């Protein structure tokens, strides 16, 4: 995640193993139950896309759901690209590039790039955009997996 | 176990089968295009006659929530 | 929560997973028992409204009680709005807006707004107002759930 | 399971039923106004005859602690 | 691992016992399952070759696989030496030596040497080169150990 | 359960009863003066005849260690 250091700057720090394991354990115990979404939200505080793929990729089991989510993440990403067209002409030397759906999904962007966008002024909340897609896709799952 | 050996039981819910499929698909390392081909093809082909029948009625263009809700009573 | 940093300022820091889990475990084990209220009170030290909705939303089970509480929180909030009318004329550029029942419930306010009110001079104790509503609603529950 | 399928048993305490209701209501994502409509309507409708009778005597305007204490002996 | 200190420099710090034990426990529980690879990747964040041999050497059980991996690590290392020939003439006093496959595998290099290469400017990512060999060799194993 | 429903068994040690009393008293939220009234009154009143007899001999002014040691053999 990207956290604030004592000095008063935003720097990246790694997520903790008993945080990781707590994510694992939630999924083990409460599967598709709604409490998973606030839980997720708390444990995703200050998290990167990269950390969010890590959390999704580290799941075991419920592979039908994991595939449905993936496909929702790509749909929501396809929709990001649709709604926000690429911008006019070449990229400025003085500036950094606008993200695509795949940069938001973490796929085409690097960590330093993910830190550029979030730490820069104005900052862009690429975590929160992926977060809604995850929560939206979580609703899809919850609604389906209701019996 | 090979991906061709993944098949749906005569009493097995599709759901439990689809989970098995993307787990084994998760251990295949092939190009995405090939894995897309496997998705639309092999999944339905090794699906049981009762659900297979159901899935034929969804036509093409179908997505996983609609397949998964389509074969639920079977 | 909003905590004091080493430098000598009040800054927000996230709540810990084994704190979260300790909240979960209390509820699991002691359900509606009175010891839940001091326990709550300790674990709510320096907490935001946002963190208080997180704690309430992360409950599983006892949904009749959770609904009774919600409805108590809204009643107490409706009462906040009644007792404290909105103030005269437009909001000053030099000042920040007075809260409503829904800002206290965390609903209409953002985190930075919740930090503005609490960290500013004079500070306003929107946590402690929600806390009484929670404790009051906890009494309602305790009294009902006595057998 | 659908919200319409939530009903109170003939021997089931209302309380255990109301818990089931706001759990399933917790998995409904509809507008608040619709969910208010569901609250006043469906809850009583699928309540058992003995408690149903009781709840009819509370009239309208009733709140959950009063409903919950009203159907306690039933 | 080599981590950034508060002062703003990269210094070595030792890996933690409950990190070590978490590595052990993963292997105990999920054996050759694919979730082991993202898991590995997270727990190998900022890790040295030396720490990576420590992790491999501390395995118990699955010795056929452990030997297959070793032999993959040496093959990938032999390939490093092949692709990157040694450089022209004697080593400069002002400079530090280029790594071989065995320095990447941690074998012929010392820790201070591993810190020289990574902390120096430009830095060389000898962790990430070993990491791919480990991940590649992990694919070999996963594919074989599929039934 | 209501505080009036708290009573001592015919074979139940007073001690186990006094624990039950201040647990239920712990779920009463009344003014301290009322809770003092409940203490001196209801506790003895719902105490069993054998201990009740004992407690009448302690007279008024008695404190909990002396009541608790007084009804120990009963």
């Amino acid at each position: 995640p990207i956290v604030q250091n004592l000095q008063g700057q935003m720097v990246h720090q790694a997520i903790s193993p008993r945080t990781l394991n707590a994510w694992v354990k939630v999924v083990e115990e409460k599967a598709f139950s709604p409490e998973v979404i606030p839980m997720f939200s708390a444990l995703s505080e200050g998290a990167t896309p990269q950390d969010l793929n890590t959390m999704l990729n580290t799941v075991g089991g419920h592979q039908a759901a994991m595939q449905m989510l993936k496909e929702t993440i790509n749909e929501e990403a396809a929709e990001w690209d649709r709604l926000h067209p690429v911008h006019a002409g070449p990229i400025a030397p003085g500036q950094m590039r606008e993200p695509r759906g795949s940069d938001i999904a973490g796929t085409t962007s690097t960590l330093q790039e993910q830190i550029g966008w979030m730490t820069h002024n104005p900052p862009i909340p690429v975590g929160e955009i992926y977060k809604r897609w995850i929560i939206l896709g979580l609703n899809k799952i919850v609604r389906m997996y209701s019996p | 176990t090979s991906i061709l050996d993944i098949r749906q039981g005569p009493k097995e819910p599709f759901r439990d089968y689809v989970d098995r499929f993307y787990k084994t698909l998760r251990a295949e390392q092939a190009s995405q295009e090939v894995k897309n081909w496997m998705t639309e093809t092999l999944l339905v082909q090794n699906a049981n006659p009762d659900c297979k029948t159901i899935l034929k009625a969804l036509g093409p263009g179908a997505t996983l929530e609609e397949m998964m809700t389509a074969c639920q009573g079977v």
